[PDB]
């Protein structure tokens, strides 16, 4: 019977695939050092202090 | 004086995702190929490596095809049967019905589209405590990331009877609700962050929960044609339906059909797994046969026996009937029982519980005259 | 590598199957009215 051409039109509807949200970086500790470059091997030392006992 | 006949109550038609998309007349195979967005991943290296390449990512969109392929029509013949010998108003006792008969028919469609949906999982529902099962719900859409926002949650009639009657809505102290919502009344309105809709389309004994995102419809008008005799636009409960009357000099009576276009569609992820809407079944541990101990009129009568389990769902169809003695009386699968003589017989009814194991057996006694 | 999801475009430019030009009709003796008929006048002789 009758032959029609048509588009193949393509749609955006707000379907998107599903991801985390994302939390966890906010609550560590971050960039307590930030001097890495004058270091030997990249690495800053951390000192804490002594304690004795009586 | 007049009394109408009892008929559902509509629900689910506006609590799905409806008409997204409205251009399948300009697609081929009338499907628009919805497209979803590319997401990536990275990579990680290591400082000071003398390997020095990268690996490229890639960015991949995905899609899937919405389809219009349902056609929904209520037809009426009317041979000659107009006027004085049938329908005094043409308006409310053939219009009216016809457009029920279609707004139902709509509803089973969708209900039958929110059952159908390939769900991996069933969650059940302990009748004793019924909130961890709806928490478990909740959970599962927590764990696919799943927005929290537009999550519609319908229960069947057995379940939210079972709701009211848990003790945790029940009892004041338990919920902290100080006048009884599930007592004065029997209804729950919120549980575990979802707004409960009572529906009676769905199956009695199940509860579904879905995100908006979660079971695309698609509806479409029928164009009235130039050359029918009589065309209009009606509507039911939020969808334009086409009725068209037209004569037919030949079958002796003018017809009407009253129709619309109808497609449906899981959104189902691009692993192709369904996570965006979860079931959940009440919890049965046994059955009963309604009525008891009961007679038949004739000996070769016909009676339809009926088993409610414990939370008083009808379950007949979905279980199996057996006859201790059948040169007495016999029992169809269907629940039909007919005697064959006079006498006594017993008849077993077993039903295999949705948390599976073994079947739970009820049995009850019949005298055939 | 990338694929994309694109839709096939259909459009118009103008191109058109070629047809006759209409040119007989209106050059023709045409009667709007079953039938008609149409009387010659007579002619004699002296």
């Amino acid at each position: 019977a009758h032959i029609f051409v048509k588009p193949e039109l393509v749609a955006e509807i707000g379907v998107k695939q599903l991801q985390r949200e994302i939390v966890l970086p906010g609550l560590v500790w971050t960039n307590p050092l930030t001097d890495f470059g004058g270091s030997k091997n990249d690495t800053i030392t951390v000192r804490v202090p002594a304690i004795t006992t009586a | 004086i007049g009394v109408k006949q009892l008929q559902r109550e509509i629900v689910l038609p506006g609590l799905v995702w409806t008409n997204p998309l409205t251009d399948f007349g300009g697609s081929k195979n009338d499907t628009i190929t919805v497209r979803v967005p590319a997401i990536t991943t990275a990579n990680r290296r290591d400082l000071r490596d003398p390997d020095r390449t990268v690996i490229a990512s890639e960015l991949v969109e995905h899609s899937f095809g919405v389809t219009l392929d349902k056609h929904v029509y209520a037809a009426l013949k009317f041979t000659d049967e107009q006027r004085t010998l049938d329908i005094r108003d043409y308006t409310k006792q053939v219009l009216m019905p016809q457009v029920s008969a279609v707004a139902y028919e709509l509803e089973d469609y969708i209900a039958e589209l929110i059952e159908g949906a390939p769900y991996e999982e069933t969650i059940l529902i302990d009748p004793a405590d019924t909130v961890p099962a709806f928490i478990t719900a909740d959970q599962r859409m927590g764990e696919a990331n799943v927005p929290t926002d537009s999550r519609r949650l319908v229960v069947g009639s057995a379940v939210a009877a079972a709701l009211a009657k848990d003790k945790q809505f029940r009892h004041a102290d338990w919920s902290g609700d100080q006048a009884n919502a599930a007592l004065r009344e029997a209804h729950v309105g919120r549980l575990a962050g979802m707004n409960v809709i009572r529906s009676n389309a769905i199956a009695p004994d199940k509860a579904y929960l879905w995100h908006r995102t979660a079971f695309i419809l698609a509806y479409r008008t029928p164009v009235v044609p130039e050359g029918a005799k009589a065309g209009a636009s009606f509507s039911a409960n939020g969808v334009a339906l086409r009725w068209l009357a037209d004569y037919d000099y030949s079958q002796l009576g003018d017809r009407t059909l009253l129709d619309v276009f109808t497609g449906r569609k899981v959104v189902t992820e691009v692993d192709g797994s369904f996570v965006r809407a979860v079931e959940l079944q009440l919890q049965a541990s046994s059955i009963t046969i309604v009525g008891g101990a009961f007679a038949l009129a004739t000996t070769t009568g016909t009676k339809q026996l009926k088993v409610r389990d414990d939370n008083g769902t009808d379950v007949t169809a979905r279980c199996t009937f057996a006859s201790s003695a059948g040169t007495k009386a016999t029992v169809s699968a269907a629940g039909l029982v007919t005697g064959v003589a006079a006498g006594t017989a017993d008849i077993t009814a077993s039903y295999v519980p949705p948390q599976g194991g073994t079947a739970k057996t009820a049995t009850v006694t019949v005298t055939v005259p």
